[PDB]
């Protein structure tokens, strides 16, 4: 996996690529 | 939270999965 800063469009694209179509929630509160 | 790890620092697959559904 990459070792870089990821913000805005880069943060959500990398998070979605890691979730692999599972979907995401940026802070996932209870 | 995703922003404090990824925007102002470096983050990984092993941090990123904590924000998946």
């Amino acid at each position: 996996f990459v070792n870089q800063h990821l913000c805005g469009s880069h943060l959500v694209e990398a998070l979605y690529l890691v979730c692999g179509e599972r979907g995401f929630f940026y802070t996932k509160p209870t | 939270g995703i922003v404090e790890q990824c925007c102002t620092s470096i983050c990984s697959l092993y941090q990123l999965e904590n924000y998946c559904n």
